[PDB]
């Protein structure tokens, strides 16, 4: 009965602790309590996102005309949450969230991102640019350094060269490879000869014949 | 393919799909009778597999739109499909010696596994499931 | 009910009350075989083919009263199939089974030969298995 | 088995199905006893299996058993002795510290020598599927690819890979189970994801467990699970094989028209939370023997100058395929095909981390030394010893009731005494 | 009970050629033999011998009919070779529940080519590794299994 | 066909054969409990081995001392920590010698880092074992405790920010009279909790203050903590061991002999040019002999008085305040006292009791009723043991503290080279508790007199050589620190495997992780391509399990893995989607360090890298290689209690409770409709029921009155 409850409040009122604490204890506060009264921390942290991923909001949200720019639900699925969070200070959003921002999400320009990240792209281009030898078995540099785990093991040694804007004999070493790779098709089948002019004829480097380069 | 060719189910998506996989000399079994998959598995493992039914990463088939899905591209297949090749929608490629007769019946039971398949003989009707909520009633035959 | 349930229902009914159907087999009626109780029991057999059963099993039931001696647990097992009228062959013959399949199917089915899920009689102790369950013929 | 198009569904609708399938095991309710462990008792074993399959049957979404009354008194859960103020047990006279269980002393197990026999088979399902990796570029990377597919072909449908998905799965599910429900019971169906090589998908279910409450919040204190496994092998075969477990006869199963029968074992066991990191890190045993067989290809291709993967595995025209020594026929050497070594290598490997205890490891490292000597010995490298007896004492100090470090000792004897008996040609 | 009780009641005192089997199930022996069966019998097609206690295979009525036999839950070990001089056109072979050591039990099985289907559950011998390929490659012959040559089918 | 795994033996040397062993590089879970009594055993041993020494009563701890430096040499063949002062010194100064003016320039290096480094290095370490509290705390909580409480000691060494002047502060608390500090305290529980009365207890912490007298502190400080380590050290002796531990490694770094810090294939390096330099040299027509020694006891054997005596020595052309500096470790050292952890558990079997005796009573009860093992070794640590539940022990070294000054001890031992100037040439390699040695005579009979030499002069220096745990052998095959040798070819017992899960930051951080940490055990641990793949395939498939990420393509079905559908569907260059957006993964060995962004950069959907790489995204908001987009989140990290003091004050006034249940009835009706946000619960409770009365009165639950009554006690609440 809300009279009932009415009351009751007014009883309470009546004493100067309770008015107090229901003056100032805030719904935020009230489930800081439950908390540490039923619940503490955990450990393993493997398995600690594991659980915490299979929430419901576990991410943290920033506070922006982004953030309100990704819906509620989608297609019957909830992606954020209106209430202000006590932690954060701001919303908290679902996993889900993010992959929308990467469905339907705002498309930002990315122009000099490269600029901003240069020494992993440089990185990828002296990989890119690698020109990878042997590996020979046991006997029974800055840019070396880096890959050193793909070069030197405890019984094997990988001959790997570094590379770098070493553009200039573009057709050339484009046409060698190709022609390296005819012959190791060709020395493996039966009968070399007729193979390797086949291929040879009916191969072309993105706009000729191989045999106008030679 | 042989089943497919002699009672006109022609296909173009199984024809396409089964054909590569033709070359090897065929390996049967001690009763005469060809062995029965449900996905035939390539190098690599993993993802690198075509399904006999519904379809693969590596092969699908949209006949809405009459669309072939080939590692992740995409492809107009128009003037090669015939009217009637959507009627007979799957259930007439997709087993050696088997051919639709009807449609889900409980009674029968749930669907058979290829171990039984493999082990029917001529002139019993099985059920069996081309991919989920499509299942199908066939029937071994003899030729 | 489920289908093992009116399975171990219909086989239970038969074996309480054996005397009166080992006493009408002799006879050789078939007002035996048009019992109530295997109404239920139609219910459980393919419509389709329940026919089938039903001539098969009278085939046997009569092969059994007249070339050979008592054998209870087979006659048990081929009882209540015979309910529905027959559907012999074009040229006059009862169709051969040895597979009784149920509804449901997969582990619904009686084995002819000598035992399945639903029933199995062991005799070298003379235990019937009925639905997951013992009793004693002794 | 149940053939499943390969959806992900959870464990208890898995179990229910599964159960549905066989319906006649779960309808059972007269158990036949067959088995009996010396102080479990099988009546409460028995009632609380009958509750596990009836919240298993059920319709609540939740796993969790309501008839606590057997559960509660079949895992001794009750039985716990209570503890006092210091003050009482330094002024009481009949509390005393009781003496160590030391483990007492076996001899050999004949069961260890079929499990290894076994567990080394090619079955007809496999139960690995790992995700892609990018292309191959470099030398070193076609290496690894080639000897990742010779190891996984070898090995894809191997019992040990199955029994080791088996047990990697249950002991995640155990641990993932102990997040929040701690004070309650927690039934779990032991069950697997394994696909034959038709390529159709089954979901097996191996048995259930009922995992009790651990109201203490401490990771290595144990919490109780009683486990209920089907078996199809008779127990009164070999008696001494299960003098821990309580066995039952639930029904019968038809695979080939034929009857036969299936028992249930009921054990009870205690594991904590490290125990179940510990199983769920069990998964490390394929990349164990990899290694091992990736350091016998580095070894022979170091003889060589040059790569000795496919020649060692396939064999090339200069080269032979390698055959490795396995076991022993009628008292005679026996060898085998290099995929035959990696399959004993990776039984052996998961065997090793299944049956691990102090003393496995300890006698492990201590036979690393034992071997390391007769090694020198073979090669004519003149070793010496200091004290000898040392190092044996050492290393029978644990010898003492585990079924793998006595097998081993076994083995390690066996090959001993071939190596004594060739090395005089 | 004893075997001539069990061979009086199925041939219900008739002439022995009259019944092409036999069912000896139950029926404790001498020693553990097959008594009972004299050398007279000239054709059988079935067997069944379960729980007899058989130990050895030394008496045998010669036969050119029997295509199937059964035997379970015996200790029986010893060389089978001798049915190839009984009746080397055995069919179906059931030896589930018997007591066999190792494969050198079962290897007098060759010179025998009529066999199809061999039995062996809860034996010692099958408990080894590729045992089912060392079997199958050391009786080319045989033509079924437990139940899982490549197939699944009832005898 | 019975399998016999040992047969692989015969066709592989067992040096291959037995290649990792163990896939576990730390401790497993089931090793013989490390309690009370393995704590008792081991100061028995550390007692027992050295009861021929000195024994006197400290003057300032008065605990029971045992000095066994300078005793009598053994005379059997028993472990022995009698080490002798001259050996220990002639050794020092041969190595000297053969190294000149290497002790001059390591002290000088670690003095100079002493100055210039600061307090918070102490912070990077393991479990520390805070006295304040008598407890096992992490390092920054216990460094924060220690230095709160010697603020309030008027001791501020931390706000001059220089390690030197906090550990001089440490030694000058280590003269106070009294020490007066903050401790926690727990409290029982009277506040509701429902689950079946709104009523349960637990207990929570206050802060309190408490002294201790200058004796008490002094035990605490030296006081070491049982939690393969064996016990942890406050924070009082943290520095000192980390300056002598650093000029110990700058020793060893020059020392061609020392294994350490060598990590990778840097110790493949090393092995083989040991072996190769010792064959070079030598005799013509000589043997050349390995031995892959042992050593038992080790850390129960080592004196800190001769660790005293070797920092001296070092340090002996060295500025006396830095002499002084190195010199307080040692002397912390000798007079460590050990605590017994818990305590033992006895019970009643015929009353169904049991009960934990705690360590001070460990002898308040007749030895009769305990264990016969526990019986003896009470009896035996009578003697060494306090009324406050510890035990004197001045030898032993409990494992790792002095591992890098132990190393150089052990090079020490094999830089004599020599003993009678007969004919035989030792050396070899030694890591801080193995050492391989290898000797150079005519005969081998020569060679296993150096052998017996070397045993008798490392005897002299306190070094136990394990004689059940070793062997000898032509030189060529051997072992080192589970890294066995043979004639080239090298392999490993142990090696640590990635373990299950991710590495708990988020999805490209965890990628990123993942993929660096097979790198780093790769290059370190030696693991194979083949087995290298393996584990990134593994590594994929646990990391799309923990974030629900599988391919686009795949048939799973989840709350994620919709959209993750859709984006696959919409998206046209499907090798540039990430993994955890269900993309296809691409990583292999020669891009293990490469981050994923980068990787795939070139084939992105311009689209999706804009949506990806948003400047502005919500959830990036404010070691491994990685790229900041909207893959970078974070999750919310708030628990515990804040407001400690008014929760505190509050909780204790009394009508809490009324509150409670006032609020429970009303806001678990619904599920949700707290107006959450900070909103006072009073007026969540005001809006609540002026709604309730709302939907009564219109349902008609209520009549015009009772809406009427309600209207005007909700208008004296203030929100209507």
């Amino acid at each position: 009965m809300t009279l009932a409850k009415i009351e009751l409040l007014k009883q309470l009122l009546r004493d100067n602790e309770a008015k107090t604490v229901l003056k100032q204890t805030t719904v935020d506060q009230y489930n800081i309590i439950r908390k540490f009264n039923t619940s503490r921390i955990e450990k393993n942290p493997s398995l600690r996102m594991k659980w915490a991923m299979c929430s419901n909001f576990p991410l943290a949200l920033t506070k922006g005309d982004m953030a309100n720019r990704i819906p509620l639900e989608y297609k019957g699925i909830q992606l954020k949450t209106n209430a202000e969070d006590i932690g954060t200070k701001g919303q908290m959003c679902s996993i889900a969230a993010v992959t929308w921002w990467n469905t339907y999400g705002p498309i930002g320009d990315t122009e000099g991102f490269e600029r901003v990240y240069e020494s992993f792209f440089l990185r990828k281009m002296r990989l890119d640019n690698a020109t990878w030898g042997r590996i020979t078995f046991g006997p029974v540099s800055a840019e070396f350094i880096e890959m050193l785990h793909c070069l030197q093991g405890e019984n094997w040694r990988q001959i790997y060269h570094p590379g770098g804007n070493k553009l200039t004999e573009s057709r050339s070493q484009s046409m060698i490879v190709a022609c390296r790779k005819i012959i190791r098709r060709s020395i493996v089948a039966s009968n070399p000869l007729e193979l390797a002019v086949e291929i040879a004829n009916k191969t072309v480097i993105d706009t000729e014949p191989l045999k106008s380069c030679l | 393919l042989k089943q497919m060719r002699d009672q006109e189910v022609m296909k173009t998506d199984q024809f396409i799909k089964l054909l590569p996989f033709c070359f090897s000399p065929p390996k049967l079994r001690s009763n005469g009778e060809p062995y029965q998959f449900l996905k035939l598995v390539l190098k690599g493992g993993g993802e690198n597999f075509i399904e006999v039914r519904k379809g693969s990463p590596l092969f699908s088939y949209n006949p809405q739109t009459e669309v072939l899905t080939i590692c992740g591209r995409m492809m107009s297949l128009k003037g090669k499909i015939e009217d009637e090749e959507r009627n007979r929608s799957m259930g007439n490629a997709v087993l050696a010696g088997f051919l639709v007769s009807g449609k889900y019946d409980p009674d029968l039971g749930d669907f058979k596994t290829i171990e039984e398949l493999e082990k029917l003989k001529p002139g019993e009707k099985a059920n069996i499931l081309l991919y989920q909520g499509k299942p199908v009633k066939v029937v071994k035959r003899k030729r | 009910g489920t289908t093992k349930e009116l399975v171990q229902n219909t086989y239970q009914w038969v074996l309480k009350n054996l005397v009166t159907l080992k006493a009408q087999f002799l006879l050789g009626k078939e007002d035996m075989f048009q019992w109530d109780a295997f109404e239920a029991f139609e219910s459980i057999i393919p419509q389709k083919m329940a026919g089938q059963y039903s001539g098969f099993a009278r085939a046997v039931l009569k092969q059994m009263r007249d070339q050979e001696v008592m054998k209870t647990d087979q006659f048990i097992k081929l009882l209540p199939f015979c309910f529905s009228p027959p559907k012999l062959r074009s040229n006059g013959e009862p169709y051969q089974f040895l597979k009784l399949v149920l509804k449901g199917g997969g582990e619904n089915f009686i084995e002819v030969r000598k035992g399945s899920p639903l029933f199995s009689y062991n005799p070298q102790t003379e235990v019937l298995t009925i639905c997951g369950r013992m009793m004693s013929l002794k | 088995a149940n053939m499943t198009e390969g959806k992900s569904k959870k464990p208890k609708t898995l179990a229910k199905e599964c159960l549905e399938k066989y319906s006649t095991l779960r309808d059972q309710t007269d158990p036949i006893l067959i088995m009996k462990s010396e102080k479990a008792n099988e009546n409460f074993l028995w009632k609380l299996w009958r509750d596990c399959v009836n919240t298993i049957s059920n319709e609540e979404m939740s796993n969790e058993l309501q008839k606590t009354n057997y559960a509660k008194w079949a895992t001794g859960d009750g039985l716990t002795y209570q503890k006092i103020m210091k003050e009482v047990a330094i002024d009481d006279e009949t509390m005393c510290q009781e003496e160590p269980k030391i483990p007492n002393k076996c001899r050999v197990a004949a069961w260890v020598q079929t499990e290894m026999n076994l567990l080394s088979t090619l079955t007809s399902k496999r139960a690995l599927d790992l995700p892609e990796i990018g292309p191959d570029v470099a030398p070193v990377e076609h290496v690894g690819s080639e000897r990742r597919k010779y190891f996984v072909n070898e090995i894809n449908y191997c019992k040990a890979s199955t029994v080791m998905m088996k047990y990697v799965l249950f002991h995640t599910s155990l641990l993932n189970e102990s997040n929040a429900s701690m004070g309650k019971y927690k039934v779990i169906p032991i069950t697997n994801r394994v696909v034959n090589e038709k390529g159709e998908s089954f979901d097996m279910l191996y048995g259930l467990a009922v995992k009790g409450q651990s109201h203490l919040r401490g990771d290595t204190d144990v919490v109780t699970v009683v486990t209920f496994e089907f078996s199809s092998t008779d127990p009164r075969v070999d008696s001494g094989k299960w003098p821990k477990y309580t066995v039952f006869r639930i029904g019968s199963l038809f695979v080939s028209g034929r009857e036969k029968s299936v028992y249930l074992y009921c054990r009870v066991n205690g594991t904590n939370k490290i125990q179940m990191k510990w199983g769920m890190e069990a998964r490390r045993c394929l990349l164990q023997s990899m290694q091992q067989m990736e350091a016998i290809v580095e070894q022979e291709s170091s003889i060589q100058g040059y790569d000795m993967t496919k020649a060692c595995f396939k064999g090339d025209r200069v080269n032979s395929p390698k055959t490795f020594s396995i076991g022993t026929q009628e008292g005679k050497l026996v060898k085998g095909s290099f995929g035959k070594a990696l399959r004993v290598i990776f039984t052996k490997c998961l065997m090793h981390y299944v049956f691990g205890n102090a003393q496995l490891e300890g006698f492990s490292a201590e036979s690393r030394r034992l071997l390391l000597l007769i090694q020198a010995l073979k090669d004519r490298k003149g070793p010496w010893v200091f004290d000898l007896e040392g190092m044996y004492s050492g290393i029978e100090e644990c010898i003492s009731n585990n079924p793998w470090v006595i097998q081993s000792a076994y083995w390690f004897n066996e090959w001993l005494g071939f190596e004594k008996e060739g090395s005089k040609v | 009970m004893e075997m001539g009780r069990r061979i009086h009641l199925e041939l219900r005192n008739r002439t022995p050629s009259d019944v092409k089997e036999l069912v000896l199930d139950n029926s404790r022996s001498n020693e553990g033999k097959l008594e009972g069966l004299t050398d007279e019998f000239e054709e059988l097609e079935f067997l069944s011998t379960i729980n007899v206690g058989l130990t050895s295979i030394a008496n045998l009525p010669k036969l050119n009919k029997l295509k199937k036999l059964e035997l379970s839950d015996n200790r029986v070990s010893g060389g089978l070779e001798v049915l190839a001089e009984k009746c080397p056109n055995l069919t179906h072979l059931n030896l589930s529940g018997n007591k066999i050591k190792d494969l050198s039990t079962i290897e007098p099985l060759k010179k025998l080519e009529n066999l199809k289907s061999l039995d062996l559950f809860n034996c010692e011998v099958t408990n080894l590794n590729d045992y089912r390929e060392n079997v199958f490659k050391l009786l080319p012959q045989l033509t079924y299994l437990d139940g899982y040559d490549r197939d699944d089918k009832e005898a | 066909m019975n399998i016999n795994p040992y047969f692989l033996f015969i066709d592989v040397p067992i040096q291959a054969a037995i290649s990792t062993t163990f896939p576990y590089t730390g401790v497993p879970p089931y090793s013989h409990g490390t309690g009370t009594g393995y704590t008792i055993d081991t100061v028995i041993r550390t007692h027992e081995y050295s009861n021929k020494g000195k024994q006197y009563i400290s003057d300032v701890t008065g605990c029971t001392m045992v000095d066994p430096t300078n005793g009598p040499l053994p005379e059997d063949n028993e472990p022995s920590a009698y080490a002798q002062l001259d050996c220990v010194l002639e050794a020092l100064d041969r190595m000297d010698e053969e190294h000149p003016g290497l002790f001059q320039a390591a002290s000088q290096n670690a003095m100079e880092t002493l100055m210039v480094t600061t307090v918070d290095k102490l912070t990077q370490g393991r479990q520390t074992f805070d006295w304040t509290v008598c407890r096992n705390q992490p390092a920054a909580t216990a460094l924060n405790t220690t230095i709160t409480s010697f603020r309030l000691n008027d001791l501020n060494g931390a706000d001059k920010g220089g390690l030197i002047p906090f550990c001089q502060d440490i030694i000058d608390s280590l003269d106070r009279p009294e020490m007066t500090f903050f401790s926690v305290k727990n409290i029982k529980k009277k506040l509701p909790a429902k689950n079946r009365k709104g009523f349960l207890i637990k207990r929570i912490p206050m802060k309190v203050k408490d002294k201790i007298t200058k004796v008490e502190y002094i035990k605490r400080a030296l006081s070491l903590n049982t939690m393969r380590a064996i016990a942890t050290a406050g924070i009082q002796i943290r520095g000192f061991v980390l300056v002598v531990e650093n000029l110990a490694k700058n020793i060893c770094e020059n020392l061609e002999q020392s294994g350490l810090p060598v990590g990778g294939n840097e110790k493949k390096a090393k092995l083989s040019n040991a072996v190769a330099k010792m064959l070079s040299n030598c005799p013509p027509g000589g043997i050349s002999m390995t031995v892959t020694g042992d050593n038992t006891k080790w850390n129960e054997c080592l004196n800190p008085r001769i660790f005293l005596a070797m920092t001296e020595r070092i340090t002996r052309d060295s500025p006396i305040w830095f002499r002084d500096f190195c010199s307080i470790a040692p002397v912390l050292f000798s007079n460590k006292i050990a605590r017994l952890g818990k305590g033992f558990m006895i019970t009643s079997k015929t009353k169904r009791l049991k009960a934990q005796i705690p360590c001070p009573d460990l002898f308040s009860i007749p030895l009769e009723r305990y264990n016969e093992e526990t019986r003896a070794k009470l009896k035996k640590l009578k003697p060494f043991f306090n009324e406050e539940g510890t035990a004197s022990l001045s030898p032993g070294m409990m494992m790792g503290m002095f591992n890098m000054l132990s190393t150089v001890l052990g090079v020490a031992a094999l830089g004599i080279k020599n003993i009678g100037n007969k004919e035989y040439l030792w050396d070899g390699l030694q890591s801080s508790d193995d050492f391989a040695l290898f000797v150079n005579a005519k005969d081998e009979e020569t060679c296993m007199e150096g052998i017996n030499d070397f045993y008798r002069t490392c005897k002299l220096l306190g070094i136990n050589m394990s004689k059940k745990k070793s062997y000898c052998n032509e030189t060529g095959m051997f072992e080192f620190t589970s890294m066995f040798y043979r004639d080239g070819f090298v392999s490993n017992f142990a090696m640590e495997l990635p373990s299950f899960g991710v590495a708990g930051v988020n999805e490209s951080a965890d990628m990123a992780i993942g993929m660096t940490i097979i790198k780093n055990n790769m290059i370190n641990n030696g693991m194979g391509p083949a087995t290298a793949q393996t584990a990134i395939q593994l590594f994929i498939a646990d990391y799309r399990y923990t974030y629900k990420c599988h391919r686009g393509d795949s048939k799973v079905e989840g709350k994620r893995m919709k959209i993750i559908k859709e984006l696959w569907e919409n998206t046209k260059g499907r090798d540039g989607l990430l993994v955890a957006d269900g993309g296809p993964n691409i990583y292999n060995l020669r891009n293990l360090h490469i981050p994923e962004i980068v990787l795939k950069y070139n084939l992105m959907d311009p689209e999706y890298k804009g949506r990806l790489l948003h400047p502005q995204n919500p959830f990036v908001g404010h070691d491994y290689d990685a790229v900041s987009g909207t893959h970078s989140w974070r999750t919310k990290r708030n628990r515990s209690i804040l407001n400690t003091d008014q929760r505190n004050m509050i909780l204790e006034e009394q009508c809490y409770a009324k509150c409670c249940n006032l609020f429970e009835a009303c806001f678990n009706s619904a599920s949700y409709r707290k107006p959450v946000g900070q909103h006072s619960m009073l007026e969540a409770m005001a809006h609540r029921l002026r709604m309730d009365a709302r939907l009564d009165y219109e349902s008609g639950r209520m009549s015009k009155d009772d809406f009427e009554k309600a209207m005007a006690h909700l208008g004296e609440i203030g929100y209507i």
